[PDB]
């Protein structure tokens, strides 16, 4: 079962999630309405094509991870 | 080919090197590399097909990926080599590595940005062109995100574990392959990134050049585990879904596989490795 959806904003920034050259994911995530990458690990964690070695609890976490990452700048799309 | 550890380079193989990556660069050769890397880091899944990472081809994948990085610094200057970056000795910020005649240091703090060495954005040489955001700057945060490199010990327990790989040959795995790479244990391969920050932290590592000498040091820690372990080898051996096996070819040369990368000496030779013994 995937993780619940959220919706906040962190930073200042709109961070969303929902279930759902890349792979095939089953849940997705947004930075200001641009999409992050994210994966799954087999133990739950999560991370995220800008953290991707440093894996955090759940996709939230990843996301903010990400916006802590930017430091300000807009995400390009995958 | 010699690969040797960056810290006993001369100066005129510090300014071979540098000029030859510059070069690839410039020519657009180099960013290919990054955008290999990147479709790997994004493709490969824990359940589903993986070849170039969580998995126990990461070793050779990426033996072969830094034999292609090589290979084409030595077209621009056959005389250059890939270092090593051994984390556990040089552990420091100050290390020679992060020189500015070298690689340069740490980003300032507020934008992260590298501020001196060939590779600093205010060179004119080093756009980040592959990239998941705006910056096009080289970043990093030597020691930010996490305190400590790797330590010897801690790289000698890895060194003891037997297996090379084990089921389900993934993230969740025990044995050598995983503990390397760092998704389980101590952790050795994912903390250096993490340790460095900026770029090589996320999915377009490539964009740093330490990614090659970090590589070039996880290869060599393989070539340890061989000598130490004479009795074990590549797993799987046939059969496993979604895994190279060892004589299956690999994405995304298609000609060679795990067997024909596992004796490094067909390729290059250490300045030092330390022989088999009790
Ligand atoms: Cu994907
Ligand atoms: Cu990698
Ligand atoms: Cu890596
Ligand atoms: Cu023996």
């Amino acid at each position: 079962a995937a993780p619940e959806s959220f919706d906040e904003v962190y930073k200042g920034r709109r961070i969303q999630g929902r279930p759902a050259h890349e792979h095939g994911g089953g849940y997705e995530v947004f930075v200001d309405g641009v999409q992050l990458h994210v994966m799954r690990n087999a133990d739950g964690s999560w991370i995220s094509v800008v953290s991707h070695y440093d894996p955090v609890p759940t996709p939230r976490a990843a996301a903010r991870a990400a916006v802590d990452e930017l430091q300000g700048a807009p995400l390009l799309p995958f | 080919t010699v690969r040797k550890n960056q810290a006993t380079l001369t100066a005129d193989e510090k300014r071979r090197f540098v000029a030859a990556v510059l070069e690839l660069k410039r020519s657009g050769r180099y960013d290919e590399f990054v955008r290999t890397h990147n479709e790997f880091i994004m493709s490969d899944t824990d359940s589903g097909e993986r070849t170039g990472h969580r998995s126990p081809s990461f070793l050779p994948w990426h033996r072969r990926f830094l034999l292609d990085f090589e290979q084409a610094l030595q077209s621009v200057d056959s005389s250059v080599t890939l270092p090593y970056w051994d984390w556990s000795a040089d552990r420091t910020v100050r290390a020679s590595l992060w020189a500015p005649d070298f690689l340069g240091g740490t980003g300032r703090s507020t934008d992260g940005r590298v501020m001196d060495g060939p590779f600093a954005a205010s060179t004119g040489n080093w756009p980040i062109n592959v990239r998941v955001d705006s910056r096009t700057y080289l970043r990093r945060s030597l020691g930010g995100s996490v305190a400590e490199l790797p330590t010897r010990a801690e790289v000698e327990s890895v060194l003891a574990i037997s297996a090379y790989d084990l089921p389900p040959y993934n993230s969740a795995s025990e044995g050598f392959r995983n503990h390397l790479e760092g998704w389980r244990g101590v952790n050795l391969h994912n903390r250096v990134h993490v340790w460095v920050g900026g770029q090589m932290a996320t999915g377009v590592s490539p964009n740093d050049p330490v990614f090659w000498l970090h590589h070039a040091y996880v290869d060599k820690l393989w070539a340890e585990w061989q000598r130490r372990h004479p009795d074990s080898a590549y797993v799987p051996t046939g059969g496993t879904p979604d895994v190279v096996d060892l004589n299956e070819t690999m994405k995304p040369w298609n000609t060679v596989r795990p067997a024909d990368l596992l004796d490094h000496t067909a390729y290059y030779t250490f300045d030092a490795l330390e022989h088999h013994h009790h």
